[PDB]
């Protein structure tokens, strides 16, 4: 830096190997921790854990620096590294969200670091078409959606909620238009707002059918459709439907006809999609039907050959 | 008058009492039917025919399992099933001839005896203790001669399991001599528990 | 990405685990409402040879095998080759064929232990539970929890019926009774024996049993004799649980 | 018998190299008496 080759190339695998050493250890981690950063700077703060480390890759100005580096950086990988959300409830909730909200709100807010959307899904397209046109969306939607997400922490969701749009069908309708993230990016954002809703009470399933002396409606025989939990009545119920509708009248399409292959993330998006059936979608008999598809839809899946 | 109530209760109970009569083997033949099946060509299915076409999986499946530990009570029930495939003489009315020298054969033409071994060997809980060695007696599956024969040679491996066989009979003498303190003196019985009546079965 | 399908589809599979969990369930309900009491217990839902030919008459539909496809479709599930994520997940599959008999205890299911009596006690028997759980879950930090175990669920309505074997069964921790120390811990465990005790309370001859069968550090003769004489003597459990020896271990108690 | 029996074994019993974590007993000689802890009987001072 002062005053590349072959030199440069050797020292980066050394520096891989330099960082698995520490990511392994424990115990024995401190000051090639401390380290880090620095390397980092010039090309495990949870992933490594450091329960001290973890705090101390905490350096506030650190994270700020990373942010600050990224706006004008122009350089997008790192930014979704940074991002993390990492599992162990999501960084202890933000002990890594609050820090990534703050610092990423705060970059938004003050800065990058309907027919409108329609026509900006167009100029994508067009860009796709070439070498060069929209390749920052979905590697820029995703690091949003982590860095807004990890664990389902309080409003700060809603900030990024605040950039929301209310939309399921815009978000649904956008995935299938580009066989990509932006569709995953609308599962994600589903999966946020159900997650909001679900704060209201954490619907686990009960086998509680206990019908006293006083007994329910008894002529409840075939109910093709049971009380679920469609985020209330008609709206809940529709918004339910109409992914659950696409989603096996997609998926099920796809499944019965798609490569075994290409479509990983269309895979992992059924997968989310069906927690969030569990977690939202009740609808019983009719919900059954819908069911005993997702068991053709999951026996289309085999159809293994 | 809750009279109806009642009555529907009872017929409920009329019910349960032919589902305690069957199930048990209702649930046997169903399984049986599975274990018939994983020999057989997937019982009708074997895959579709095919290139994957279907023999012998269940048995490779169970060494698996077996490895895997877990919860144990998957295992336990797994345990119960491999006991169900060997516990046998009814049903069969594919025409394999229903006995071990075929069976156990076939369940040795399997050969998960391993386990049963890594079972003698490896020991977690009590009760895979007295069910790793409570359907192991199929291994001696009447000659069970290549489970002798293959076992002994098997015996060879390591020090492992056999290790475990000698603590768990290590395990009978301390128990015996519990029991011999227990039995106290003489001059009535709950069974003395089963420890002492897991024990004996596990000598025969 | 393969098991990401593969346990991803066991997650549906593990969701279709209680899917049809919870179908089955409501089904039964279902059913149980309206007639065909014998008939309907008989009919099911989908002396040595009673039903010997009715499980020949499963097994037709059974060896031939409303989806039919869906059963074939569990069966493909434990067909897939080797996933040990997936294996796990085909192993709960092999119980879950287990489902029909399952099923059947399932319909028992209907066991454990009035209305608004059992929504007060949601309301505080909960609450003494809570307290007991959140103390072992969490020096004296679960001794500082402990008040939530001893106090909460202390004012136990032995009035009040359906809590001794009910409250019993309710009472997971008292069962797990059924980490000594003199300190926070030891004054907690001191109170908590007392108000146990008073809880307990429901036993006359079943909370006696129940107590019996819960004891593990107890009726040795030497150890505890006159928190034993205290808790229980002079009466028909004295008659016929009153075996002797017990001034022998009270000669050393 | 039994008694003599134990005997009928001490006297073969002799020769044996006394090593670690070994179970044996005791007797004194001058008073010649035996050793044999109470498991239910305690001490005089402390009844541990």
């Amino acid at each position: 830096c002062g005053d590349h080759a072959p030199f440069r190339h050797i020292c980066r695998l050394c520096y891989r190997v330099l960082r698995h050493s520490q990511q392994d250890y424990r115990k024995n981690q401190e000051y090639i921790a401390k380290q880090f950063g620095f390397m980092q700077k010039q090309i495990t703060a949870l992933l490594h854990n450091n329960r001290k480390l973890l705090e101390k890759h905490i350096t506030a100005a650190e994270i700020d620096t990373f942010v600050s580096l990224v706006r004008k950086n122009r350089e997008p990988r790192f930014l979704d590294y940074l991002s993390d959300l990492c599992v162990s409830m999501n960084k202890s909730i933000p002990v890594t969200q609050e820090l990534i909200c703050k610092a990423v709100l705060n970059p938004t807010n003050a800065d990058i670091l309907i027919r409108s959307k329609s026509v900006r899904e167009l100029a994508q397209d067009a860009k796709e078409g070439q070498k060069e046109d929209r390749d920052v969306l979905s590697y820029y939607r995703y690091q949003l959606n982590l860095f807004a997400r990890m664990c389902l922490d309080r409003q700060y969701l809603a900030i990024n909620e605040i950039s929301g749009q209310l939309d399921v069908d815009l978000i649904l309708r956008c995935m299938s238009d580009e066989n990509l993230p932006y569709d995953l990016r609308a599962s994600f954002c589903r999966l946020m707002l159900h997650m909001h809703v679900d704060r209201d009470p954490q619907e686990q399933v009960t086998p509680v059918k206990y019908a006293r002396l006083w007994s329910e409606i008894p002529s409840e025989i075939a109910i093709d459709d049971y009380d679920s939990s469609g985020a209330s009545k008609d709206e809940i119920k529709e918004r339910f439907a109409q992914t659950m509708e696409f989603v096996e009248e997609y998926l099920r399409d796809v499944v019965c006809q798609r490569f075994p292959f290409s479509d990983k993330e269309k895979n992992k998006l059924t997968f989310e999609v069906v927690n969030l059936a569990r977690n939202l979608i009740y609808f019983g008999f009719y919900n059954f039907s819908d069911l005993l598809r997702l068991t053709k839809i999951l026996l289309a899946i085999l159809d293994c050959v | 008058r809750n009279i109806i109530e009642r009555l529907q209760d009872i017929v409920s109970a009329l019910e349960d009492r032919l589902r305690p009569l069957v199930q048990a083997e209702l649930s046997v033949l169903v399984d049986v039917l599975h274990r018939p099946e994983l020999l057989f060509p997937e019982n009708t299915d074997a895959r579709r025919k095919c290139e994957s076409g279907g023999f012998i999986c269940k048995l490779i499946k169970h060494t698996k399992q077996l490895l895997e530990e877990n919860e144990e009570k998957l295992c336990i029930k797994v345990l119960q099933t491999l006991r169900e495939m060997m516990t046998k003489d009814r049903g069969y009315g594919s025409r394999g001839e229903m006995s071990l020298a075929e069976v156990q054969c076939h369940l040795d033409k399997e050969g998960a005896s391993n386990l049963v071994i890594d079972l003698i060997m490896n020991a977690s809980s009590d009760r895979v203790f007295h069910e790793s060695i409570l359907l192991a007696i199929a291994l001696l599956e009447g000659g069970n001669t290549t489970i002798q024969h293959s076992f002994f040679c098997r015996l060879t491996e390591d020090k492992k399991s056999e290790k475990f066989f000698k603590v768990f009979y290590d395990r009978m003498k301390v128990a015996q001599q519990e029991i011999k303190a227990t039995v106290t003196v003489n001059t009535d019985d709950l069974e003395m528990s089963a420890v002492i009546t897991i024990m004996q079965p596990i000598l025969r | 990405e393969d098991i990401m399908v593969m346990d991803t589809k066991l997650k549906i599979i593990e969701i279709l685990q209680f899917i049809l969990n919870v179908r089955l369930d409501y089904r039964i309900s279902c059913l149980l409402c309206i007639f065909k009491r014998e008939f309907d217990e008989s009919n099911s839902q989908s002396v040595p040879g009673a039903l010997d030919f009715e499980h020949i008459e499963e097994q037709a539909e059974g060896i031939f095998g409303h989806g039919g496809r869906t059963f074939l479709r569990v069966l493909l599930h434990l067909t897939m080759h080797d996933y040990p994520p997936l294996v796990s997940g085909a192993l709960q599959l092999l119980f879950r064929h287990f489902s029909q008999r399952q099923e059947v205890l399932q319909a028992f299911k209907q066991v454990q232990l009035s209305q608004d009596v059992d929504n007060y006690k949601q309301i505080k028997q909960d609450l003494d539970q809570l307290r007991s759980i959140v103390e072992k879950s969490e020096s004296y930090n679960y001794r500082v929890v402990k008040e939530i175990l001893i106090r909460l669920s202390k004012l136990c309505v032995q009035e009040s019926a359906s809590v001794r074997k009910s409250r019993k069964q309710q009472q997971r921790l008292l069962r797990n009774m059924g980490k000594a120390e003199d300190t926070k811990m030891q004054e907690i465990m001191r109170l908590a024996h007392e108000f146990l005790q008073n809880f307990c309370a429901g036993n006359q001859q079943n909370q006696a049993l129940l107590h019996k069968h819960i004891n593990l550090f107890l009726n040795p003769g030497i150890l505890e004799a006159v928190t034993m004489q205290h808790i229980f003597m002079n009466n028909f459990q004295l008659c016929s649980e009153i075996n002797e020896r017990v001034v022998q271990h009270f000669v050393h108690c | 018998l039994e008694k003599k029996q134990n005997e009928t074994e001490n006297r073969k019993l002799l020769g044996t190299v006394i090593q670690y974590g070994n179970v044996i007993q005791l007797l004194h000689l001058k008073s010649n008496k035996y050793l044999t802890v109470n498991k239910r009987l305690p001490a005089l001072l402390e009844k541990n």
